[PDB]
């Protein structure tokens, strides 16, 4: 009646976690798959060989 | 003399049997309450 209430409040908080998670992905997947081109790999190839 | 002591020691195991019986209603009214309340809160 106490613990029970909190338990489903967290519950829906994950719920909605776990659907804004998989579109802050795809996000950061569609942003990268438009703002990376030839000029990236100059400072992304050079920083592996330091590595 | 014996016949007292027996009528008295027959009352005496009846009146313990109904203080038992009335123990469980106090302890099933008190869960039924309780279980209530808890799904007036669940609800809203």
């Amino acid at each position: 009646a106490q613990a029970e209430i909190e338990q489903e409040l967290n519950s829906v908080k994950d719920a909605l976690r776990a659907q804004v998670g998989a579109l802050a992905v795809t996000g950061a997947e569609k942003i990268l798959g438009a703002s990376i081109d030839a000029n990236a790999h100059e400072q992304l190839v050079s920083k592996l060989a330091a590595e | 003399a014996g016949q007292q002591l027996r009528e008295a020691k027959a009352q005496a195991a009846e009146i313990v049997e109904q203080a038992k019986k009335r123990a469980n209603q106090i302890v099933d009214e008190a869960r039924d309450q309780a279980r209530t309340e808890g799904e007036r809160l669940k609800a809203q």
